[PDB]
C-alpha cells in the first residue's frame, strides 16, 4: 500500500509494503 | 472448406483468463499499485493529471470486461498496456513501482503473445 503521508509530503508515489 | 465464426468469444475468453491471472493472490507483491485508479487528489499528486491523459487500473478493465465494453482482444490488450504506460510515463524509470509495473507486464504480455 502506499504511504499517504509520506506520498503527499514529496508529490510522489511512495511505498509503505 | 466451413467457416467459422466465433473468433472474437473465444479471444474475450482468453483475455478473462489473463485478467484473472492478474489478479492472483500469487503476483499481490507487486500487483497491488495496479488495482485500482490512482487517487490523484488524496495522494497529492498534482502532476499526474498533467502527465496522464487518460488514466487507467485493473479493476476499470475488469468492470469493462465484464460489461462487454470491450469489442475484441486488441481492446482489451490496448487498456492493459495504457495502465502500464501511463505508470512508465509518470514514475522515474528507477522506481520501485516501474520495477512492479514490468514483471506484472511480463505476466500479461507472456500470455497475450499465445494463440487462443
Ligand atoms: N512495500
Amino acid at each position: 500500500w502506499y504511504d499517504v503521508f509520506l506520498t503527499r509530503k514529496y508529490g510522489k508515489k511512495k511505498v509503505a509494503c | 472448406g466451413p467457416l467459422g465464426s466465433s473468433k472474437v468469444s473465444e479471444q474475450l475468453k482468453c483475455c478473462s483468463g489473463i485478467l484473472k491471472e492478474m489478479f492472483a493472490k500469487k503476483h499481490a507483491a507487486y500487483a497491488w499499485p495496479f488495482y485500482k485508479p490512482v487517487d490523484v487528489e488524496a495522494l497529492g499528486l498534482h502532476d499526474y493529471c498533467d502527465i496522464i491523459k487518460h488514466p487507467m487500473d485493473m479493476s476499470t478493465i475488469k468492470s469493462k470486461l465484464e460489461a462487454r465494453e470491450y469489442r475484441d482482444a486488441q481492446e482489451f490488450g490496448a487498456d492493459v498496456r495504457l495502465m502500464f504506460s501511463n505508470c512508465y510515463k509518470y514514475n522515474p524509470p528507477d522506481h520501485e513501482v516501474v520495477a512492479m509495473a514490468r514483471k506484472l507486464q511480463d505476466v500479461f504480455e507472456m500470455r497475450f503473445a499465445k494463440m487462443p
